[PDB]
RNA sequence: GGAGGUAUGACAA
RNA sequence: GCCUAAGGUGGGAUAGAUGAUUGGGGUGAAGUCGUAACAAGGUAGCCGUAUCGGAAGGUGCGGCUGGAUCACCUCCU
RNA sequence: GGGAGACUUGAGUGCAGAAGAGGAGAGUGGAAUUCCAUGUGUAGCGGUGAAAUGCGUAGAUAUAUGGAGGAACACCAGUGGCGAAGGCGGCUCUCUGGUCUGUAACUGACGCUGAGGCUCGAAAGCGUGGGGAGCAAACAGGAUUAGAUACCCUGGUAGUCCACGCCGUAAACGAUGAGUGCUAAGUGUUGGAGGGUUUCCGCCCUUCAGUGCUGCAGCAAACGCAUUAAGCACUCCGCCUGGGGA
RNA sequence: CUCGUUAAGGAACUCGGCAAAAUGACCCCGUAACUUCGGGAGAAGGGGUGCUGACUUCGGUCAGCCGCAGUGAAUAGGCCCAAGCGACUGUUUAUCAAAAACACAGGUCUCUGCAAAAUCGUAAGAUGAAGUAUAGGGGCUGACGCCUGCCCGGUGCUGGAA
RNA sequence: AGUCGGGACCUAAGCCGAGGCCGAUAGGCGUAGGCGAUGGACAACAGGUUGAUAUUCCUGUACCAGUUGUUUUUGUUUGA
RNA sequence: CCCAUGUCCAGGUUGAAGGUGCGGUAAAACGCACUGGAGGACCGAACCCACGUACGUUGAAAAGUGCGGGGAUGAGGUGUG
């Protein structure tokens, strides 16, 4: 649940976080923890291209496995873990032939429960099965784009898509965002939707905790000089005084859609939302 | 469940086939109040049976009340037969 | 026969 | 030397008077605006609540008959 | 009144039965509305006291096949049932309260009321997050009008729905606190029980608990109430003391 | 220039109590409005402090002694009432501006279905992100509380397609 | 200076980069593989001595890696 | 500004969540003690900073000094690469 902190300080008014209570462990699997550098928005050319990002606390990359493509044994559920990488929480799990894994944590999901993946896999939390397999009005996560390639979508804290019906050799879909889109029968997806579900109402309460979570300040663009921003300049406090807000770049900021016009996916997306 | 309203009967009757009395009800009494103290705390929102238990515990008090003025020693061995206060 | 449901107009005289 | 009245200092508590200004309320034989209610009062009224409007008030939801007229059902005579 | 006993009628338990939209949770079915898609098809549709706004040749309304989603549960349905009250109506399952009737095995007055407290509490409203078909404050436009910040018409946001948490008020009404006993009848109806018949169905008699109607005694200012008292009595509680100001 | 003292007065100085003075340690008593119930608060306002005996439950207490004065020197908050602005801790013009400016947690709008949008780059290749709409980018506002009215004609954006 | 710090050890960020990708030229990018400590790993201390060095020289007492040789055990292809 | 890897923050003060005990109740909420040790928390050296003022202003100094001043477990200081 979500704890409240008395307000012993300015600072610590108002600022809510997690009880953790689900988790079991702070012990990560060393097998499948990987180093990971804070890039902090900055290329291989050394340029900062996306602001607002740096800094804040060291981290480990977990291993996920997306793919959820070992099907011959069954995986036991050791250990509801935090990530410091993901929204959502982890599950160690233990395949019966001794391989270990880390996989997203759905909501409802228990130590102990045995789950298992291919075409022949119940309709249960934390399954996975081509989509082909999964009856329509389910509700799933990690659905994957492309057969093999490993679950892309669906895979934030609470978030959760509903199978709709089937069509050729496309499965149709309802995503998080409300669009309904088809994707391919052969991609696999969970059963279930993302656990920690509650991460959407933490109050941060303090810019220092931002700093920990890796966002730097982030600075409006009305309050530069004109050669920094085209809001910038002005005496005063100033109205935007343009057409229509607009980006560092010039992009308006406002209403103004991005997505390629002719994008291949148009095809195979259905209702659009967002 | 009668079975098991049967088997608290016996184990507390005052004597042979003594199905009423202030030991016998107060046990049966109780038994039923955990029982949906726990059906309570599954369904928060079940005021109606809220209502149910809250006068079997009323009736549960007075019986004690009862038995309490009536042989105090009684009183004793049932309440700590039966964990109460 | 009965019963429950389906625009304005003082004041007193 | 202790004790201690009075006096001094201090921060509070409490009672009243007073105060630019302001709020609702009341009275005032013939002022202005409408006509909300009483008849089905001309959209039945009323209660709680919400919102809107110069004003009475309107509308929304729920509730009551302390509801006129009329057509049915069930009950009684 | 106290103390020591006894008792079973009040109260409760046991045992055997009855009914129910009682509550909570998870599912689920059909009609209808709206929207979406696609055919047909053409000039209206919709609406009023009468009109207009509006929708429609960018092909509407209608019409046929589908799809989506939300809310409410037609017929049954009944001064019918259930709940302390607010209230509860598709169906299924899970959890769960109370009530009623027998019976007389059990306890042996253990009961009634109940300030303060606590809990529950229509609708509207409030917070967080969802959902959003229809309806619809606010609001827009068309009307009506002397004016119309309304009634009428076309649209329409919050809300109505869900979860959690606040609120705590209603003509929250039978405008009638609870408990108990007693005081003519007649007649419906719900749930039982016993008997006398009836081949069964069913008819009759008795009886309990509801629920209506009519109506003596009695009560009342009158209207009226009248075994479901506002009659005759006892116990406890809440409340009233001219109107306004309030 | 740096420092010490200064009769009586005590802010009359001055743009302005600038500077200086004053407060300053520890222990005890005591402590208001307001409040988001955490604070305000070291509020305020007071009292004690040395040495020697006696007794102490070891912290005291009782008795006595000395001085103008006992944290005897040094090092240690001045306080209060009220208004504006900004919630707050922070950040800023290195070298005339530290602020009411920026940031901020929170709010809201909008873009983005993943080879995402965005950005660096001719490209390859990168960041975004070994992240996936409870995520990421952009605009505005800026804790919290109560609220956020009317206008879509014009300009943008979005949709439409005769 | 075998023992201290560095090299003959290891890797992070970053950098270089066979082939390779991209590109008017120049070149840009990058795989394998490397480089790169501020980190990991790693055997010696006490005293004395000079005008100037000392865990480096000297005295004493050690440790680490290895070579030769003597001796002692054990294995020689069902093989340590 | 950022990346990787080190390192620094005397000493005091306050007392969040949680936990235990005892009350309290049908069970609770709740109350009181104790425990506990949170914080862009408090006071204050080193450290970092630079608010006021005097002096300096061919300076001791091409930005400082004296007296005061703010932060001082963090959105912190700082070293190496
Ligand atoms: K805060
Ligand atoms: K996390
Ligand atoms: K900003
Ligand atoms: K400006
Ligand atoms: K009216
Ligand atoms: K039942
Ligand atoms: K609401
Ligand atoms: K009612
Ligand atoms: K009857
Ligand atoms: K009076
Ligand atoms: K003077
Ligand atoms: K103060
Ligand atoms: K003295
Ligand atoms: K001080
Ligand atoms: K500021
Ligand atoms: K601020
Ligand atoms: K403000
Ligand atoms: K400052
Ligand atoms: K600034
Ligand atoms: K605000
Ligand atoms: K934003
Ligand atoms: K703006
Ligand atoms: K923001
Ligand atoms: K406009
Ligand atoms: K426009
Ligand atoms: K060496
Ligand atoms: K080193
Ligand atoms: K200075
Ligand atoms: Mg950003
Ligand atoms: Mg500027
Ligand atoms: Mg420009
Ligand atoms: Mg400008
Ligand atoms: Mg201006
Ligand atoms: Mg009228
Ligand atoms: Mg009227
Ligand atoms: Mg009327
Ligand atoms: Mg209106
Ligand atoms: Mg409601
Ligand atoms: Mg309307
Ligand atoms: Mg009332
Ligand atoms: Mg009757
Ligand atoms: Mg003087
Ligand atoms: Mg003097
Ligand atoms: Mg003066
Ligand atoms: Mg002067
Ligand atoms: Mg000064
Ligand atoms: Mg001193
Ligand atoms: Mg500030
Ligand atoms: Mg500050
Ligand atoms: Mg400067
Ligand atoms: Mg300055
Ligand atoms: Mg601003
Ligand atoms: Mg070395
Ligand atoms: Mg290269
Ligand atoms: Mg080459
Ligand atoms: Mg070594
Ligand atoms: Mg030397
Ligand atoms: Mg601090
Ligand atoms: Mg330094
Ligand atoms: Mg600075
Ligand atoms: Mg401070
Ligand atoms: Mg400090």
């Amino acid at each position: 649940a979500i704890k409240k902190y008395k307000p012993t300080t300015n600072g610590r008014r108002n600022m809510t976080s997690s009880d953790f209570a689900e988790i079991t462990t702070s012990t990560p699997e060393k097998s499948l923890l990987q180093p990971l550098k804070n890039n902090a928005g900055r290329n291989n050319n050394g340029r900062i291209t996306v602001r607002h990002q740096g800094g804040g606390h060291k981290r480990q990359y977990r291993v996920i496995d997306f793919k959820r493509n070992k099907d011959n044994v069954a995986a036991v559920v050791k250990t509801i873990e935090y990530d410091p990488n993901r929204s959502a929480n982890i599950a160690l799990v233990h395949y019966e032939d001794g391989v270990k894994a880390y996989i997203l944590a759905p909501k409802g999901l228990e130590v102990g429960m045995r789950l298992v993946s291919g075409p022949e896999a119940d309709i249960k939390v934390g399954n996975a099965l081509p989509l082909e397999n999964i009856p329509v009005g389910t509700v799933i996560h990690n659905i994957e784009m492309k057969p093999g390639k490993g679950g892309q979508l669906i895979r934030s804290a609470g978030t959760s898509a509903q199978v709709l019906g089937k069509e050729g050799k496309y499965v149709l879909i309802r995503l998080n965002s409300g669009e309904v889109r088809m994707i391919l029968a052969t991609c696999r997806a969970t059963i279930g939707s993302v656990g920690n579900e509650q991460h959407e109402l933490i109050n941060i309460g303090k810019a220092g905790r931002s700093r920990w979570m890796r966002k730097r300040p982030t600075v409006r663009g009305s309050v530069m000089n004109p050669n920094d921003h085209p809001h910038g300049g002005g005496e005063g406090k100033t109205p935007i005084g343009r057409k229509a807000p607009v980006s560092p770049w010039g992009q308006p900021a406002i209403g103004y859609k991005t997505r390629n016009k002719k994008a291949k996916s148009d095809k195979l997306i259905v209702r659009r939302r967002t | 469940s009668q079975e098991r309203k049967n088997e608290i009967i016996k184990e507390y009757a005052r004597h042979e086939g003594d199905t009423g009395s202030p030991e016998v009800q107060i046990a049966v009494l109780t038994e039923d109040i955990n029982q949906l103290n726990e059906h309570a705390r599954t369904h928060k929102k079940d005021h109606h049976s809220y209502r149910g238990l809250m006068k079997k515990i009323g009736h549960r008090r007075n019986l004690l009340a009862y038995l309490r003025k009536t042989d105090i020693q009684r009183y004793r061995e049932l309440i700590q037969r039966l964990g109460l206060r």
